[PDB]
RNA sequence: GCAGUCAGAGGCGAUGAAGGACGUGCUAAUCUGCGAUAAGCGUCGGUAAGGUGAUAUGAACCGUUAUAACCGGCGAUUUCCGAAUGGGGAAACCCAGUGUGUUUCGACACACUAUCAUUAACUGAAUCCAUAGGUUAAUGAGGCGAACCGGGGGAACUGAAACAUCUAAGUACCCCGAGGAAAAGAAAUCAACCGAGAUUCCCCCAGUAGCGGCGAGCGAACGGGGAGCAGCCCAGAGCCUGAAUCAGUGUGUGUGUUAGUGGAAGCGUCUGGAAAGGCGCGCGAUACAGGGUGACAGCCCCGUACACAAAAAUGCACAUGCUGUGAGCUCGAUGAGUAGGGCGGGACACGUGGUAUCCUGUCUGAAUAUGGGGGGACCAUCCUCCAAGGCUAAAUACUCCUGACUGACCGAUAGUGAACCAGUACCGUGAGGGAAAGGCGAAAAGAACCCCGGCGAGGGGAGUGAAAAAGAACCUGAAACCGUGU
RNA sequence: CGAAUGCUGACAUAAGUAACGAUAAAGCGGGUGAAAAGCCCGCUCGCCGGAAGACCAAGGGUUCCUGUCCAACGUUAAUCGGGGCAGGGUGAGUCGACCCCUAAGGCGAGGCCGAAAGGCGUAGUCGAUGGGAAACAGGUUAAUAUUCCUGUACUUGGUGUU
RNA sequence: UCUAAGCAUCAGGUAACAUCAAAUCGUACCCCAAACCGACACAGGUGGUCAGGUAGAGAAUACCAAGGCGCUUGAGAGAAC
């Protein structure tokens, strides 16, 4: 799924409000992007499914103490 | 004339029995309320 | 060599009909009724102990039930085994 | 007698099942043809495979 | 739990023979006994080939409710009732009347 | 059948479920029961003179002072299909592999072998160390079921006397996950210069203040009265060392639960087919709740008020041994891609309005106790509070199921669709739709025997019964409708 | 309750009227029987004969064969019947299925993808309507036969030998 | 039919002979029809196989063989239509 894997974001629903403001359904997705990260204890790469604001995330965090946070979790990268 | 019931027991089988009522989440429901109302025949299977 | 407990279920009963009295005048041939399960390797092997007599050869058929009705109401009775059980010569059976 | 069948061992509860077994078919093919006028004796015997079937499985670990 | 028993003598209190003292002859799971020689009725019996019945109109005897008979006491000589009471760790029945144990 | 009240129980499933198929009798079918030990086996208790389930007789037997039968506790056995789990499949079928024991060499029996998840050991590429991967092990999950509960998605008819904002309505429906409840929950909350002190629920406030093509409609809070009450831990170092609390295992010990035990007291006459009724004379009641009995019974029967009971398994409670968890003092820390902001939507009674507050798809982004949030645009002062980490009982919601009791609820075209072998017969390829059908009599005493007739159907006698125009096409027996006689 | 082309059951009317389902067609003698245009036997006559004969698959599911019965069913009667009731009847190494193999297509460990449910698909695994071993003639039952029996064969596997 | 890992004095191969085995399921009956699909004992629908005589080009057509049938209301009369 659009699913952000640091984060946990995800499509999210709403209207498109017209200017008579007529409500159709659309949906909002996240900024969703793969991307390898250099880890460099292990000393290889791993692609991660992170939206833009996940790697902001990991520009504050480490990639070291974000990859903790998947194990704990039970998700696999 | 030929009319609209040509009988074959092998597509009997295939299209409306008791395997093929399992195989999707929504054949599955289809036994389930036939188990809550009462049926004594459950399936087209012999 | 199947067990002496299995071989004391194969056999149920002896059939008696016109058909049935003629095989054995015949052609040496006792007409069982057998266990629906039995095998043709079972019915040679309880026939040859039970009644200590030999066989030459086993035929077998599975008969149908009929449906009858109890007045107003349908009913149906269990199918059965048949077989037709050869003996040798000279070999009679009490 | 499931009192009197406890005061006996294995080796003969298997001997025990097996004369019930060959007088149960003897009582089968009696009925078969109009031989048994004393049909209870079919219902005697079947039960009495069952005392003897429960004791073997409280001696085998029970 | 049952006060009128198989060879008991009762006394029949409703019906078109009350008085008539007599022994029961078996009891039913309906709540109905049998007993000897009372409650007479005459049924026009079918003959049949097999058998060996001649087939009449035979009188034999019908049911008739336990709660309409009473075991007669043969000392008073009236109907009396039961009563439960326990001798020798054992129960046991007696009369209503004067309290004697029924053997 | 229907609506409730009071009290249980709130699940079942790889130790193979729900729902089935096939078997199972002295048995031809169907129903209930059971599972190749197949209307049942053992044991421990209860109880007993009568029994061997139903239509439903018969035959063959068992039992009477205690292993006949019945009732309850704990066991045994429990085919095949079904999550179905060794592979496959047109459910109830088809084909095995491996290992272990026997084999009169023809062959039998028993056990194991799905997938995923986590964990562990043995191994193990490109590629040196590695790593992906590979192989065995142990532990867990999976499926079904009434509503209630929380979350992910989410209509239209309709109303507006048309209709598009709005309504209907976060309703119907689909999906995921629980639990006996869930959820929420210990103030970055209100108040107003006085103060209250978490959450949930009931009544007021109140059709009020407001929102609104200012239309149709939608609709609070502040504060008051009640139900119920409860507060703690971690972002962490010394001193104390098993002291506060919670569960688990055990054990004693109550109290229920699952079979049971005794339980009062009435007769004569009249009518009648039959007395419980009428009329006389009596007795019981801590019991005149109820039901049955040949018409209407406190006293014939079953019970009822009351008084006792458990070998065994078990629920909520107490007390006691128990592994782990740690009280208390002492100084110290104080939840950052977070708060705020721009943009697009959603939530607030509040439709973007002069709109505070909350949530976030997108783009950014602090101060940190001298600091920060809120007080309905916004600012100063004053007050109150400490967000970005968790836990928590009661009051609240519901009924597939269990038990007892009730009704100015129904009485067979009603009440469930179904009082009756009904989700059946029947209709449809399927999803699915869906009936009609209750009453002999007190008891079968259910009509021996003779007669006409085809060894018929049907009727006439006889007999049974209070009644036979109560004769199984059976209480009563209306109307339409159709006949014979005057 | 009198009406809603109301709802359910009963019962009228037309009316003892239309009709009795291919215009291939019947006649008589005898038998059975309570009863014979229709059943059985006999003799004649007519119709089909690339079918209106014989053998199967699919579908059905005991309609098969024999004895008994004529209420209902059969567009009439019925002694007859595909109707009611009871009994009997289906015999395989070689026929068919299973089994072996695959087509279209189906499902699909991981995988990739998707708010959820789910979608597609690799390895694999199913799926005939196609490929893969072998039996003939005669005789016999009321009802089965390449299966039973008589004669004469063939095929593939396990075992033990040399 | 060919070999590779493997196995090498064992397997396994293949020629003769002997021997045991070939299980389980279906098999009746109808099948252009009164038994299947059409509410019906319904002038309808329904795939394959076998293919005698005389005439004939013929699997058309007429008459026949083997084989099977006369189609489950009949009897009269001899008007209109
Ligand atoms: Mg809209
Ligand atoms: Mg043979
Ligand atoms: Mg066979
Ligand atoms: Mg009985
Ligand atoms: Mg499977
Ligand atoms: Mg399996
Ligand atoms: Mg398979
Ligand atoms: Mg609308
Ligand atoms: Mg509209
Ligand atoms: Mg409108
Ligand atoms: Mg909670
Ligand atoms: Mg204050
Ligand atoms: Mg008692
Ligand atoms: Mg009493
Ligand atoms: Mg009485
Ligand atoms: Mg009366
Ligand atoms: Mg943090
Ligand atoms: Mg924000
Ligand atoms: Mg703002
Ligand atoms: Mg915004
Ligand atoms: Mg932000
Ligand atoms: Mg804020
Ligand atoms: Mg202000
Ligand atoms: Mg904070
Ligand atoms: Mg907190
Ligand atoms: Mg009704
Ligand atoms: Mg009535
Ligand atoms: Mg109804
Ligand atoms: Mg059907
Ligand atoms: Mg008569
Ligand atoms: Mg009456
Ligand atoms: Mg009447
Ligand atoms: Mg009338
Ligand atoms: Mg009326
Ligand atoms: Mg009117
Ligand atoms: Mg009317
Ligand atoms: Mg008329
Ligand atoms: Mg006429
Ligand atoms: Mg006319
Ligand atoms: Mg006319
Ligand atoms: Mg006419
Ligand atoms: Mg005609
Ligand atoms: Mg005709
Ligand atoms: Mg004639
Ligand atoms: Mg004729
Ligand atoms: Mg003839
Ligand atoms: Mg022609
Ligand atoms: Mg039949
Ligand atoms: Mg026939
Ligand atoms: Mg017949
Ligand atoms: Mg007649
Ligand atoms: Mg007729
Ligand atoms: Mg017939
Ligand atoms: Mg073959
Ligand atoms: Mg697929
Ligand atoms: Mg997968
Ligand atoms: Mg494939
Ligand atoms: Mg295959
Ligand atoms: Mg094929
Ligand atoms: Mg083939
Ligand atoms: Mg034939
Ligand atoms: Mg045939
Ligand atoms: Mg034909
Ligand atoms: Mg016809
Ligand atoms: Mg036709
Ligand atoms: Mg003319």
């Amino acid at each position: 799924s659009r699913v952000c894997q640091v984060t946990g974001k995800r499509p999210v629903t709403g209207n498109n409000r017209s200017h008579a403001l007529n409500a159709t359904k659309r949906r909002f997705l996240p900024n969703l992007h793969s991307h390898r990260f250099w880890v460099e204890s292990e000393k290889r790469f791993v692609t991660l499914r992170v939206s833009a604001k996940g790697m902001r995330v990991i520009d504050k965090k480490g990639i070291d103490t974000v990859l903790a946070e998947l194990r704990a979790r039970g998700e696999k990268y | 004339m030929k009319r609209t019931f040509q009988p074959s027991v092998l597509k009997r089988n295939r299209s409306h029995g008791f395997r093929a009522r399992m195989a999707t989440k929504n054949g599955r429901q289809v036994l389930a309320r036939r188990r809550a109302k009462g049926r004594a025949r459950l399936t087209v299977s012999k | 060599m199947i067990r002496e407990e299995r071989l004391l279920k194969v056999l149920r009963a002896p059939h008696v009909s016109e058909k049935a009295s003629t095989a054995m005048e015949k052609s040496n041939t006792i007409v069982l009724k057998v266990a629906k399960d039995a095998t043709k390797a079972e019915i040679k092997a309880a026939v040859q102990k039970l009644f200590e007599v030999e066989v030459e050869v086993v035929n077998t058929l599975v008969v149908k039930g009929k449906v009858k009705r109890h007045g107003q109401r349908i009913g149906r009775r269990s199918d059965w085994k048949k077989a037709y059980v050869t003996l040798k010569e000279g070999q009679n059976l009490d | 007698k499931a009192k009197e069948l406890r005061e006996k061992s294995v080796e003969e509860l298997n001997t025990e099942l097996l004369n019930l077994l060959r007088e149960q078919f003897n009582l089968r093919m009696q009925a078969a043809s109009g031989q048994l006028q004393q049909s209870h004796l079919l219902k005697q015997v079947r039960r009495d495979v069952a005392r003897v079937k429960t004791l073997l499985n409280e001696k085998a670990g029970a | 739990a049952a006060k009128i028993r198989r060879d008991d003598e009762v006394i029949v209190l409703t019906g078109k023979d009350k008085g008539k003292r007599g022994k029961v002859k078996n009891v039913l799971s309906s709540g109905k006994v049998i007993v000897e020689g009372i409650n007479l009725v005459k049924k026009h019996q079918k003959p049949v080939p097999a058998l060996n019945q001649p087939g009449g109109i035979v009188e034999k005897e019908a049911a008739i409710q336990v709660s309409n008979v009473a075991i007669f006491n043969a000392a008073t000589g009236k109907a009396d009732r039961v009563g439960f009471r326990f001798e020798d760790g054992k129960k046991v029945r007696f009369f209503k009347s004067n309290s004697e144990t029924i053997k």
